[PDB]
């Protein structure tokens, strides 16, 4: 339907999934996008715009690779189904739908198939907010410099080796 | 042999019989693709090994030899390298960014990609990504935000590839360093059109250099990503 504000946001870390609540007030957000985009670059200002609801770590390297493969193909794994099932408010008679920022439009239909009351959003504001999570990384998570990068190293090797049959 | 610092941090000049462009080897004793290694002495004297960076064999080295003012690749930087091939140029980018930096090295073809993975095993600051750079959502779990996107893709649709990857991963005010081989896309008209496509993706051109005498009809372009739009 008509443009509804983004309420939640999904970010796929190499170490697990994160669901954030979007706190940014989005009245006439188009007239303020440049100002919001500048806020996103500063960690302190960004904390006004989003807040972590839940981070669900993968159990280990094998599950991480399964999820890297599922996400690369726009699929909803059992781990992604779980974090969305547990941390997105359920539809009710007083609040009928929930909006979720995702960066990959092709993941949307897979999410909606599991959660028909979720409307996925991948517009410029969604992309800007996701960039902000990508930028500020570990500072957003209770439990360090390198943690995510170390995990990307192992996961990138695992993903690539599976492709080339190593 | 005497080592002199290049204008660009992480790059050096080895002064001897010949003056050679070199990087400091992150995997001492290991050559990646047959390039010469030079050990310089500086309790036994300490030895530091450098690797020759031949501008005839690497588009980025050719650009550096032409006198790029801003490289955006430097110690500690995170670099998204599109068109990583077997890892020859990537190995030098890895030397430049050092232990505090990271090179995300994207290559679609499996024959070179297998060699890229193999060489990356010896360099923990390289993340090898064997995937199609036209579909950056596919590897978003593997990449953070980067300070520079370098592209040596030689594809007709490389402008869109560069754009999609910059919008997902390139910091605001980050750099774009692109090799443009007109033949794989007159040369001056092609260069101008590709640079215009960059402008349309919020990338402000800063410098444009020929790669002569190292390459024919190639042009390296440096730009700055303006996330909120060109000012």
């Amino acid at each position: 339907g008509a443009m509804a504000p983004i309420e939640y946001l999904l970010f796929e870390e190499p170490t697990g999934y994160a669901v954030f609540k979007v706190k940014l007030q989005q009245d006439d957000i188009g007239s303020r996008l440049k100002e919001v985009q500048e806020q996103i670059n500063d960690f302190g200002a960004f904390t006004k715009l989003i807040e972590l609801v839940s981070f669900a770590p993968f159990k280990g390297a094998a599950e991480a690779l399964e999820n890297a493969n599922d996400i690369s193909e726009g699929l909803v794994s059992e781990s992604l189904k779980a974090i969305l099932d547990l941390n997105l408010p359920k539809a009710s008679s007083k609040k009928k739908n929930i909006t979720l920022a995702i960066s990959d439009k092709n993941l949307g239909p897979s999410i909606k198939e599991e959660f028909p009351y979720v409307d996925c959003i991948s517009n410029e504001l969604a992309q800007d907010l996701i960039r902000g999570v990508r930028l500020h990384g570990e500072k957003l998570f209770k439990g360090q410099s390198g943690d995510l990068e170390r995990a990307q190293l192992g996961l990138g090797h695992a993903y690539s080796r599976a492709k080339v049959k190593f | 042999v005497v080592i002199e610092p290049h204008r660009h941090a992480g790059v050096y000049i080895a002064r001897g019989k010949e003056d050679l462009l070199v990087t400091k080897n992150m995997a001492p004793g290991e050559s990646v693709y047959g390039e010469k290694r030079i050990s310089v002495e500086e309790v036994p004297p300490t030895k530091v090994e450098y690797r020759v960076w031949n501008p005839f064999r690497s588009k980025l080295a050719a650009g550096i030899m032409g006198g790029l003012d801003e490289l955006f690749i430097a110690p500690g930087k995170k670099v998204l390298y599109l068109g990583a091939a077997s890892g020859t140029s990537v190995s030098h980018v890895s030397d430049v960014v050092g232990p505090e930096g990271v090179v995300y090295a994207v290559e679609f073809s499996h024959r070179p990609g297998r060699e890229l993975i193999s060489m990356a095993k010896k360099r923990p600051n390289i993340i090898p990504i064997i995937e199609d750079a036209r579909h950056p959502q596919k590897y978003r779990m593997l990449i953070g935000m980067v300070d520079c996107v370098f592209a040596d893709v030689a594809q007709p649709d490389q402008a869109r590839i560069i754009a999609l990857n910059s919008h997902m991963f390139l910091k605001d005010q980050g750099g774009v360093v692109i090799s443009i081989k007109a033949n794989c896309i007159d040369a001056e008209t092609v260069f101008a059109r590709e640079v215009q496509k960059l402008r349309e993706e919020r990338i402000k051109p800063l410098e444009q250099l020929t790669l002569e005498p190292y390459e024919r009809d190639h042009c390296i372009v440096v730009g700055r990503y303006m996330r909120s739009g060109l000012k």
